[PDB]
RNA sequence: GACCGAUAGUGAACCAGUACCGUGAGGGAAAGGUGAAAAGCACCCCGGAAGGGGAGUGAAAGAGAUCCUGAAACCGUGUGCC
RNA sequence: AUGAGUAGCGAAAGAGGGGUGAGAAUCCCCUCCACCGAAUGCCUAAGGUUUCCUGAGGAAGGCUCGUCCGCUCAGGGUUAGU
């Protein structure tokens, strides 16, 4: 239980994400109940690279007004990993 | 010119909260009354 | 300081007789006359005493 | 008499000073009709002081003409422009260096507008 | 004998009748000059609808614009928006934002 | 069912114990109908757009989006007699 | 509906030249002028909850106008062994 592919959900592709990716940093969306250590091990196992540091952050939901109804979107958790200088680059397509 | 309402989350939860209302039998009566009517917001 | 009775329609219509506005005082220009105001420079071709300033 | 233009005695003076300094630089303005009618007198008085051309004159005008650059690439102060160009331009006329030309009203508040320029 | 309507343009009808009284009955060419030399607020709207009526007469019926005169020039009233404004001591008086329908008919003399 | 038919019948025929009001226990609404079928107005003209005038669909367009019928108070345009 | 196109529009200095635009007293840029300075400066509580950044908008809200906005629609943005 706690397979590593359950921690990572999907990559993040913006201008900021590519700017960071220029410097061997990669941005992911992870499960809302996973701490930095499982993120580190999961990245190590899935891709086979060397990890140096991990930084994590929490996001709240947003209010939307489609039609005459109102609601809220779901929370998010974002992680930024930094590979070492010798490690290969992860082929994020 | 102070008005009568001054917001505070800690006092609100300590006085009108769910965990506070579930202590006496009268609070449980209040919760049952609210459930019977069908209110969306039980306690505060 | 408060009206004693409501006002009918005849009195209202009678009072509104002088609440109106008049036609402007206007005349055309010698060159490309565009029916401008008197003693004023027109904005397209009512060229006041020469060129059309604006 | 004169008109108060809806301002206090100390803002009226400042507004007249600003207008008479801008007219010298730009050679033609557009303001309301009442402002132009109250401005032409002061601007004509200033021109004559310049035409005299002395040190007292220069100093009197200096205590009214705002100090803004009037010509680039020439470091020409507005006072220098007044005492150099206009005096030679109107060296033969005896009064009446201005003319007012009316236009239509304004959209925002219906005020009547006019253009005042140097002739 | 073409016409044109405006149908719920935001302006109080009492203030538009003041100009539509001026314009009624005249000849089409003279009409526009009076309309665009008047300083009120309803003049641009009335001028636009009059131009539309003239264009309708030109294209759909081949009637020519050197003869047209204005025959019917009335103004009606439309639905109302109700707002509020708070007064002293918790009173909240009431405010009305009116609307109007504008109609013009052009005919060959 | 010699019961109601949208101010009636449940507070609620509609995203109702909702929206709003109150620190709280608590109080508590308004709001139904295009057409048999979207066949829901290609194209042209005026306009920045909104909105119109044609042309078309339809048995009906005064049926065109709070779109069955549509009264009264209220607001206007023309005219016969004073 | 009447009162009625009546009362009000909530402490304060702006002027000109450009610009953009269907449209500018009210929006952007420039230059002069004016106001606070034991604050009308900065940092940050409680409380608020996306109001923050960029690109479009001109139905409703701004006590006027509006090409503008703490308004409407789309995308983004918050990194700790001390």
């Amino acid at each position: 239980m706690k397979d590593p592919r359950d921690v990572l959900k999907r990559p993040v592709i913006t201008e900021r994400s590519a700017d960071l990716m220029t410097e061997k940093k990669y941005t992911f969306e992870v499960d809302v109940r996973a701490n930095k250590t499982e993120v580190k091990d999961a990245v190590e196992s899935i891709f086979g690279v060397k990890v140096d540091k991990v930084n994590i952050m929490n996001y709240k939901g947003k209010s939307k007004r489609v039609g005459r109804y109102t609601g809220m979107t779901s929370r998010r958790r974002k992680a930024i990993v930094k590979l070492t200088a010798d490690s290969k680059e992860i082929e994020i397509f | 010119m102070k008005r009568t309402f001054q917001p505070n989350n800690r006092k609100r939860s300590k006085v009108h909260g769910f965990r506070s209302r579930m202590s006496s039998k009268n609070g449980r009566l209040v919760l049952a009354r609210r459930r019977r009517k069908g209110r969306k917001v039980l306690s505060a | 300081a408060v009206p004693f009775r409501r006002t009918s329609k005849m009195k209202k219509r009678l009072r509104r007789t002088h609440f109106k506005l008049n036609v402007p005082g206007m005349t055309e220009c010698p060159s490309c006359g565009e029916m401008k105001l008197s003693h004023r420079v027109c904005k397209a071709c009512g060229s006041y005493n020469g060129k059309d300033i604006n | 008499s004169y008109r108060k233009l809806g301002r206090t005695s100390a803002q009226r003076k400042a507004m007249l000073r600003d207008l008479t300094t801008d007219l010298i630089i730009n050679e033609r303005i557009e303001t309301t009709e009442t402002r132009a009618k109250e401005l032409r007198s002061v601007v004509e008085k200033m021109i004559t002081l310049g035409k005299r051309g002395d040190l007292h004159a220069r100093r009197q005008a200096a205590a009214y003409i705002r100090n803004e650059v009037a010509n680039e690439e020439n470091n020409q102060d507005a006072l220098q422009k007044l005492f150099s160009d206009i005096a030679t331009r109107y060296e033969e006329r005896q009064g009446g260096y201005t003319r007012i030309m009316k236009l239509g009203p304004r959209r925002g508040d219906g005020a009547p507008m006019a253009i005042i320029e140097l002739v | 004998q073409a016409k044109a309507v405006a149908r719920t343009v935001r302006i109080a009808p009492r203030k538009a009748r003041l100009v539509m009284d001026l314009i009624r009955g005249k000849q089409v060419g003279e009409a526009v000059s009076i309309l665009n030399l008047t300083p009120r607020a309803a003049s641009p709207i009335i001028e636009k609808v009059l131009k539309s009526a003239i264009a309708n007469a030109e294209h759909n019926y081949e009637m020519d614009a050197n003869n047209l005169v204005i025959s019917q020039a009335f103004v009606d009233e439309g639905p109302t928006l109700k707002r509020f404004r708070p007064r002293a001591m918790g009173r909240a008086s009431q405010i009305n934002k009116r609307t109007s329908h504008i109609t013009i008919v052009v005919s060959e003399k």
